[PDB]
């Protein structure tokens, strides 16, 4: 457990440097997100499964539900980038310098 | 880099004048690095050329600032015999402004480094002289 | 809390699972219940700092 | 009035002022020594309830 | 003081209520008589301080100041009356409110009995003269004078906040005469060193000390007429009342703290004089003769001789007089010709004869002129200056005589002369002016006859 | 909106602050955050334009990458201590970790760098929302954990966010980003006085929020999204340039303004706790947010701007535009002063 | 720093303790500046919605003095019980530690050598 | 000296420096790409300083 | 007018700063101060010297 532990914590640094390190696809972007948001599911769902804290278990289910309704919001977001520029790319969001 | 930053302190001024100048310069180089990353980062360069360019000129300035700034303090205070007093650090605080000014190619970056910096460094030997904490514990 | 609503009018919104040993399904222990119950039994009424 | 007024009022002013610092003096060193040791009223940082501990006999005896 | 801090504060509503043909009046007639309640403060039948309350106080030198603030403040609405003849009734109202404000928080920062409220209203009285400068000034640069002087303000008056928090945490109550009694010695440390500095720039800023002074011309020339008058006929004076109040807890590293600040004085009084015999505006030179003046305070104040602090406290009051009336008269100059030009208006002594009379008896109290309190004051500072140091009578000397060769070339290249006969639009006097130049020279005579009122805490 | 799905989203936009604050659970206090963003980002959505989904798009991936952090440090506390709150002994870098998140939801500087673009590009009374309601729910959050965090980075964070909110303030013209840099700067100063005393910093976020409130009803009264824009604004409501001098001067902090006591007592107690040098460099980057402010007063009260044509039929028609209680928090942020030891405890 | 006292009632505006308390005298300067403060208001509120300032909205001005003196007179009662229940707490705090907080014996100006600083 | 240098040494030499800042500070190129590899070098930066306090 | 704003308001916008002004302004506004700060220490130190060792003497010197 400590070692996967560790892992759990590396993958989501590595989803989270992929996050701050933006590249050309807000879908990307949104996935990197994802990444930490399965990373913490794990990681929550590991450590209350090793405590045997079944009071605490109904936390994933509420992480899960809360990330996915914030991905909805992004996702719909996203289409109307989509919409508004004809791609997905980040560097035409950029108009609100000055 | 702890036991280097308060090896800088394990020795009276005027004394280890190498060493403090070592110490100053690799200070400088640090906070030259994260100033470069910032530059970089928040103002991108055409390509990775100029831009590690621009790293190493940002580095190497701040790098000269540092031992300008600890041969001159060191050097002042071996030659008028009083390590604890601001004026060594004020001048040596002039010398790196100076530096500064002969980087950038103009004397009123000259004058600016040399006043301010003087100014920050003289408080900065008070600070070490009589215990002034910049970043204390909460106590009430 | 920022807030003692909950305190206040005396309702338990999220105060029954706080910790591995509090109230759970079936009476079924978590892992250290008598240690993490010994440690708050310690700590309660002295403060942050005299628990530390 | 006189002189005396002046002379009484001068002094209670002069007594109020010094009770104020010398009060303001106390409560500096007060707030110092109970934020350094916790152990009156103030600085007394929260604690989780004993209260929503289960005492009752569960499934495993060695709890 | 309460008694003079309430009607001028119900003031403001007899402003905001009065009809707008009798608001000129009705407010100049009840702050002449607010001058007349506060001259209340002179009685002083004995050495014992006025300690009116817990919170106000009143002292044988806040009392010259209060009742120089109340006496100016009905000066101030004679003065605004003709310029704003033209102006919407709100703003008339408001400009009124304004100078209001400064008398009431001049009062309160004068009397008051403690620094940190003394430091309150320091600069809530800054914020009223800003507000004059930069909505009634004339030219386009009085943006960028109040800016200047806000400036130089602020950032002298931060590092006094600073000193004055540290003092209240290391003493306890900050009171003005628990800390002249229970006055503790420093160790004359670095620590201690940067804490007499923080606790004297901002009152230097005020002065203004020399090299720090180039907020005060130009704040002066752009200014109103009651702006001009309220800068430098109090408010230099309130750095000099700050100086004074704060040098008691400061012993004994003042002794050789105070070097370099004597040296700019001395040098920079004889600068400014300098630039008063080669200045081509009028508001500009009265302003430089102003710096002079004040560093001659400074000097005194710095080296702390009784007879100094006497000599700072006659020339605070003879020169705020003399600098109203120095002003008042280029102002009316001003509002003949609608100019500043110092050698553009030079024959008025024909057209003018009792205006240049006034001038003639203003230039005088400004050269010192004997036995007025202004030869009193620098009279009395040059002794202390000599008995600090004799060197200093070589500086003293050449700034007395660059002073009256400044004030002689003011009365010869503005009255004396060839009139210049092009002005067809020169209107013989205004009651009101004239007015105004009399309730400001007679004070002068008055306080010339009695010297005792004005001499300070010291003797 | 139809006013069934105005009424949710402003009931849970109100409502997670309000389980943020109520909460004694590190998952709901989450859990509120993301309540109130996504409540506000239909609302920074609202006008339907590529500005206000650029600042959305930005809004939504800082918050997004914020409140991951804030899991992490949460899941990490869970596992290190076995509860669901940073009680005494969790780990310095789990409750770094939360601070850099909490710091990052804030705005304040280096993490600075949306606020500005995200308050740009949206309507003027969602900058409000945004700069008041958004922040009592991580102050909350930092509040509930000061004995635990760590001073030198508070202290860091907090005079580089001075720093980069004068400077900002100092640079541009528009009303939002100078709103969103003096969001900054103050804080700055409520996060710089939060280990010592978090009751200084509830008082210096109440007068902030009682500084801002009245700036956005009088850009909101015209729309005045520019310096000149409320510079004209003599000929169209002249009976608010007094009131807009003095709650300038109230964010400026210049005595005898009510604005001037939350930075008065942070030095005061910031010099309790012996931070002389941090209070000063904080003082004279509050001179130039006070400059910033003074050049705006210049442009908008104390000198008159030209003015167009269509100003005259603008003064023909009249308005019911200014609500009841502009009047009341502009008297409140202006003549409080001398109420300082009611308004501190 | 005075939320975890023994005895705290959570959200509590006015606990019975503050009723030992001596109330305002209802005519002090705090609440005679809160009328004015509230009529200013009112004055302020008549000028912004350009009605007349003082002959517009009478029962206006009278709602926003009287709201504003009841408001402050309930947090000034507030504010003097968190006031008293500071100083109760200091004192207590003082009295059961006496030997952090000694009466020291203090000299009279006739055994201490203050160092003379001439001025010439 | 009043008319050059002490305009040159105190207020528009004060005032150059923060325009120079102010400037530098907020040339911002506005890309959220620019930004999020900034607030990545305050996280390395925030973990060192903790690393280095301890 | 035009002369009044040469000589008032042009003068730092027409201002450059060269190694000769720069002397000029450098000697003028420092040479006099640190020269009056060697006369007026060294005046000083000797009356202070000579009250010290009591050679000064201050025969009805009472109003100092
Ligand atoms: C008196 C002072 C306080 C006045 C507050 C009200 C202000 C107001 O509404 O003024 C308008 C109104 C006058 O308007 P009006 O002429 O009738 O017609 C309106 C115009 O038509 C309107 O025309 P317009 O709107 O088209 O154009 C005008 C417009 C055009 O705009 C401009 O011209 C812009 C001007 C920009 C420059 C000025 C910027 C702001 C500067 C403010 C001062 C700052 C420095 C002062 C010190 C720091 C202060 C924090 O605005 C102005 O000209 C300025 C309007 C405000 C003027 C009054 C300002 C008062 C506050 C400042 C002074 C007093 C406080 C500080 C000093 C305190 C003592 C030291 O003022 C009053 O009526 C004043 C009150 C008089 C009656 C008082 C009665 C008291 C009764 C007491 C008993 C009953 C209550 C008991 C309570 C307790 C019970 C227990
Ligand atoms: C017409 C208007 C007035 C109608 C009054 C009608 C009611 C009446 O007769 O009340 C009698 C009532 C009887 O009171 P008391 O029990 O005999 O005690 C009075 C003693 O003098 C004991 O009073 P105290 O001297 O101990 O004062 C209590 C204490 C606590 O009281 C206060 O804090 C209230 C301060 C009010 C001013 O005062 C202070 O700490 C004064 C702080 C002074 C520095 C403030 C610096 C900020 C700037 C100036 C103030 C803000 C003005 C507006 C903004 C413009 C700024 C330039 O007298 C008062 O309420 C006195 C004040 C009345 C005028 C208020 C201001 C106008
Ligand atoms: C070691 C190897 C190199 C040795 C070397 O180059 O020596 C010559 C070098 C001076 O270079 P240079 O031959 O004048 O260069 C002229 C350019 O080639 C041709 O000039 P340019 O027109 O191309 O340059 C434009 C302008 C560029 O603009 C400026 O330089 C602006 C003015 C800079 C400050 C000037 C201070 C002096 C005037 C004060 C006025 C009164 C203020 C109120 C009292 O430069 C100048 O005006 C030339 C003078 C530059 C002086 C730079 C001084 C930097 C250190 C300042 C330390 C602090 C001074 C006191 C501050 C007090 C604050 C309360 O250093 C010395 O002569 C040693 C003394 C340096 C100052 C201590
Ligand atoms: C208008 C003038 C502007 C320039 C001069 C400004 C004042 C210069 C002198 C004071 C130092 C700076 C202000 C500090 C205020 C508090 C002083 C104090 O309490 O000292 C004792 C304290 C020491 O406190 P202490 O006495 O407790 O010391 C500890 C002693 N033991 C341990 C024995 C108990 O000194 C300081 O803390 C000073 C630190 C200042 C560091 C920050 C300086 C920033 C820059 C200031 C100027 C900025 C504006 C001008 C810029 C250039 C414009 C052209
Ligand atoms: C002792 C005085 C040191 C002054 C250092 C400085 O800031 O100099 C500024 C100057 C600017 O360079 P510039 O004006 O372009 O002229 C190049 C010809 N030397 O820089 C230089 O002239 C740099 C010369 C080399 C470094 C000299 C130290
Ligand atoms: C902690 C440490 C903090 C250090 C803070 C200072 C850092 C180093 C200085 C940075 C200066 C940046 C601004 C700048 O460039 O100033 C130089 C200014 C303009 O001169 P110019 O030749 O145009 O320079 C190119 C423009 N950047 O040059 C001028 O305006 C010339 C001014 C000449 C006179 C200066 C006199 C001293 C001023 C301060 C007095 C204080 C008392
Ligand atoms: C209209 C207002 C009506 C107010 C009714 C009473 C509200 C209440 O219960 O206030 C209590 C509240 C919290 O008091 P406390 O028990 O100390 O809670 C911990 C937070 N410090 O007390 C406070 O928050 C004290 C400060 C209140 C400030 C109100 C004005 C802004
Ligand atoms: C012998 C004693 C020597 C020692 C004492 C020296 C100090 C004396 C007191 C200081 C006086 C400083 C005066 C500053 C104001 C004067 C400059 C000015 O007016 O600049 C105006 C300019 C903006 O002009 P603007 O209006 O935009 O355009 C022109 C016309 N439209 O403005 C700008 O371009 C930018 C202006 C920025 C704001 C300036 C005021 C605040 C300065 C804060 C300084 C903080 C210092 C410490 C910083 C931390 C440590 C490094
Ligand atoms: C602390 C600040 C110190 C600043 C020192 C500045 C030194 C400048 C030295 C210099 O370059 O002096 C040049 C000056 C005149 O030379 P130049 O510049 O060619 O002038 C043209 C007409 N004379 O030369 C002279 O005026 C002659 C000086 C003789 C000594």
């Amino acid at each position: 457990m400590p070692s996967t532990f560790f892992n759990l914590t590396m993958a989501f640094s590595l989803s989270l440097l992929g996050t701050l390190m933006f590249r050309s696809h807000l879908m990307s972007t949104l996935l990197c997100l994802e990444g930490m948001v399965l990373s913490l599911f794990i990681m929550t769902s590991v450590t209350s499964l090793n405590s045997n804290s079944m009071s605490s278990m109904p936390i994933p289910i509420t992480i899960l539900v809360f990330a996915a309704c914030e991905a909805a919001v992004g996702l719909a977001l996203l289409v109307k980038v989509s919409n508004t520029y004809g791609t997905d790319y980040v560097q035409n969001l950029n108009l609100l310098q000055c | 880099v702890k036991r280097f930053f308060e090896s800088y302190h394990e020795v009276p001024d005027g004394t280890q004048c190498h060493r403090k100048t070592y110490i100053t310069t690799a200070l400088g180089g640090i906070c030259g690095i994260i100033g470069s990353a910032y530059s970089v980062s928040l103002n991108p360069a055409d390509s990775t050329l100029e831009a590690v360019a621009r790293v190493g000129r940002y580095t190497f300035t701040a790098a000269a600032i540092g031992a300008m700034f600890g041969l001159t303090t060191c050097v002042s205070a071996q030659v008028r015999e009083k390590p604890d007093d601001p004026l060594n650090y004020f001048i040596g605080g002039c010398a790196g402004g100076l530096t500064l000014g002969a980087r950038t190619h103009s004397y009123g970056t000259a004058a600016m480094g040399c006043v301010y910096m003087g100014t920050a460094a003289a408080l900065f030997k008070i600070g070490k002289l009589e215990g002034w904490e910049l970043f204390p514990t909460p106590k009430v | 809390p920022f807030l003692d609503i909950q305190k206040k009018l005396g309702i338990s919104l999220d105060r029954h699972f706080m910790f591995l040993s509090a109230e759970q399904p079936y009476k079924n222990a978590a892992r250290c219940h008598a240690f993490e119950k010994e440690w708050i039994e310690c700590a309660h009424g002295i403060g942050g700092t005299r628990a530390k | 009035d006189g002189p005396e007024k002046n002379y009484e009022k001068t002094l209670a002013i002069l007594q109020i002022e010094s009770e104020k610092a010398e009060l303001r003096l106390k409560e500096q060193e007060v707030r110092r020594l109970m934020r350094a040791r916790g152990d009156g009223p103030w600085y007394q940082f929260p604690t989780p309830e004993k209260e929503f501990i289960d005492h009752s006999p569960k499934a495993t005896p060695d709890n | 003081m309460l008694k003079i801090i309430l009607p001028s504060l119900m003031l403001l509503p007899l402003t905001w209520l009065s009809s707008p043909k009798k608001t000129w009046t009705n407010v100049t007639s009840y702050s002449f008589l607010i001058s007349l309640t506060s001259l209340t403060l002179l009685w002083q039948t004995d050495e014992n301080y006025k300690n009116f309350s817990n919170m106000f106080s009143s002292d044988p030198l806040s009392t010259p100041l209060i009742i120089l603030t109340a006496w100016l403040l009905p000066l101030m609405l004679m003065a605004s009356q003709n310029h704003l003849k033209k102006d919407n009734n709100v703003l008339q109202k408001l400009y009124i409110s304004m100078l209001i404000s400064l008398q009431i928080l001049l009062i309160m920062t004068f009397s008051a009995t403690e620094l940190i409220m003394f430091y309150i209203l320091f600069e809530a009285t800054l914020i009223p003269t800003l507000i004059i400068i930069t909505r009634w000034g004339n030219q386009t640069e009085r943006l960028n004078a109040g800016i200047y002087f806000l400036f130089y303000t602020l950032i002298g008056s931060i590092p006094l906040l600073i000193a004055l928090i540290l003092i209240q945490n290391h003493v306890g109550t900050l009171n003005l005469m628990i800390l002249s009694f229970t006055t503790h010695t420093l160790d004359a440390s670095w620590s201690n060193n940067l804490l007499w500095l923080a606790c004297m720039m901002a009152f230097l800023i005020k002065m203004p000390l020399y090299g720090v002074h180039l907020w005060l011309p130009k704040a002066h020339v752009e200014a109103p007429i009651a702006g001009s008058m309220i800068l430098a006929a109090i408010l230099l004076k309130l750095g000099s009342y700050g100086m004074i109040r704060i040098s008691i807890i400061l012993d004994p590293l003042t002794k050789y703290m105070a070097y370099p600040f004597i040296l700019l004085s001395l040098w920079g009084m004889i600068m400014t004089s300098s630039i008063c015999l080669r200045q081509t505006d009028l508001k500009s030179l009265i302003a430089y003769s102003s710096v002079s003046h004040m560093a001659l305070v400074i000097a005194s104040i710095m080296i702390q001789t009784p007879w100094s602090f006497m000599g700072a406290t006659m020339l605070m009051i003879a020169h705020g007089l003399t600098s109203s009336l120095l002003f008042c008269l280029a102002n009316s100059n001003y509002e003949r010709i609608h100019s500043r030009t110092m050698i553009m208006a030079r024959g008025l002594q024909m057209v003018f004869p009792l205006m240049a009379t006034w001038w003639l008896m203003a230039s005088l109290a400004n050269l010192a002129l004997p036995p007025s309190i202004n030869l009193m004051g620098e009279l009395f500072i040059t002794m202390s200056l000599f008995s600090w140091s004799n060197f200093t009578i070589i500086l003293m000397g050449i700034n007395i005589i660059i002073t009256g060769m400044y004030s002689m070339y003011m009365i010869i290249t503005t009255q004396r002369g060839k009139l210049t006969n092009h002005m067809i639009n020169l209107q013989p006097s205004h009651t009101r002016e004239l007015t105004l130049m009399a309730l400001h020279m007679i004070p002068l005579i008055l306080l010339t006859t009695s010297p005792k009122l004005i001499t300070g805490l010291t003797m | 909106m139809n006013p069934i799905t105005l009424a949710i989203i402003y009931f849970t936009i109100f409502l997670g602050p309000v389980i943020t604050m109520s909460s004694t659970n590190l998952m709901l206090m989450w859990v509120g955050l993301e309540f109130s963003l996504l409540a506000i980002i239909p609302m920074l959505i609202n006008k339907k334009n590529p500005r206000s989904t650029e600042a959305a798009t930005k809004y939504f991936v800082t918050q997004a990458t914020a409140s991951m952090i804030i899991l992490l440090a949460i899941v990490l506390n869970y596992k290190q201590l076995g509860t669901w709150m940073f009680q005494q002994q969790t780990n310095g870098l789990i409750l770094n970790m939360t601070l850099m998140a909490l710091s990052m939801k804030l705005g304040l500087a280096p993490f600075h760098f949306w606020l500005p673009e995200v308050t740009q590009g949206i309507p003027l009374h969602m900058g409000l929302i945004l700069l008041t309601w958004q922040k009592i729910a991580p102050l909350s959050i930092l509040i509930q954990i000061y004995p635990l965090l760590n001073s030198t980075i508070i202290l860091m964070l907090a005079i580089t966010s001075i720093f980069m909110g004068a400077w900002g303030g100092l640079n541009q013209t528009q009303m939002r980003k100078i709103m969103a840099y003096s969001s900054i700067a103050h804080m700055g100063w409520m996060l710089a006085i939060l280990p010592y005393n978090p009751s200084l910093t509830l008082l210096n976020l109440m007068i902030y929020i009682i500084l801002t409130a009245p700036m956005f009803m009088a850009l909101m009264l015209n729309n005045s999204m520019t310096i000149n824009s409320i510079s004209l604004l003599w000929n169209k409501t002249p009976a608010m340039l007094t009131m807009i001098s003095l709650m300038l001067l109230s964010l400026g902090g210049l005595p005898p303004l009510t604005g001037f006591l939350p930075k008065w007592i942070i030095i005061t107690e910031l010099m309790k706790n012996n931070c002389l040098i941090m209070a000063t460099l904080m003082a004279m980057m509050a001179l130039l947010n006070l400059f910033f402010y003074t050049r705006l007063i210049y442009s908008t009260s104390l000198t008159m701007f030209p003015t167009n044509n269509n100003s005259k039929m603008m003064t023909h028609q009249t308005k019911t535009k200014p609500n009841l209680m502009f009047s009341t928090l502009a008297i409140m942020s202006t003549m409080t002063l001398p109420l300082a030891p009611q308004l501190i405890t | 720093m005075m939320n975890g006292r023994p005895g705290h009632e959570p959200l509590k505006f006015l606990p019975d303790e503050a009723r030992s308390l001596p109330p305002p005298k209802l005519n002090d300067p705090r609440l005679v500046y809160m009328g004015l403060l509230g009529y200013c208001t009112g004055l302020m509120d008549n000028m912004l919605r350009m009605r007349p300032v003082m002959r517009a909205g009478l029962h206006r001005q009278l709602l926003f003095v009287t709201s504003f003196v009841f408001a402050g007179y309930f947090y000034l009662k507030r504010q003097n019980y968190l006031y008293a229940v500071k100083d109760h707490d200091m004192f207590g705090y003082i009295k059961l530690h006496p030997e952090d907080f000694p009466e020291k014996e203090k000299k009279t100006y006739a055994e201490i050598l203050e160092p003379f600083h001439p001025v010439r | 000296l009043d008319l050059i240098w002490l305009e040159k040494t105190i207020p528009k030499s004060t005032s150059t420096l923060h325009t120079n800042m102010t400037t530098l500070t907020t040339n911002q190129k506005g890309l959220i790409k620019l930004y999020f590899m900034s607030f990545l070098i305050n996280i390395i930066l925030i973990i060192i300083l903790y690393s280095i306090n301890l | 007018i035009r002369w009044t704003y040469a000589r008032s308001a042009n003068i730092y916008p027409n201002f450059r700063p060269t190694p000769k002004n720069s002397l000029l302004g450098a000697v003028a506004g420092f040479g006099p101060l640190i020269f009056w700060y060697y006369v007026f220490k060294t005046d000083r130190d000797r009356k202070e010297r000579l009250i010290q060792e009591g050679k000064l003497d201050r025969k009805f010197n009472i109003s100092y």
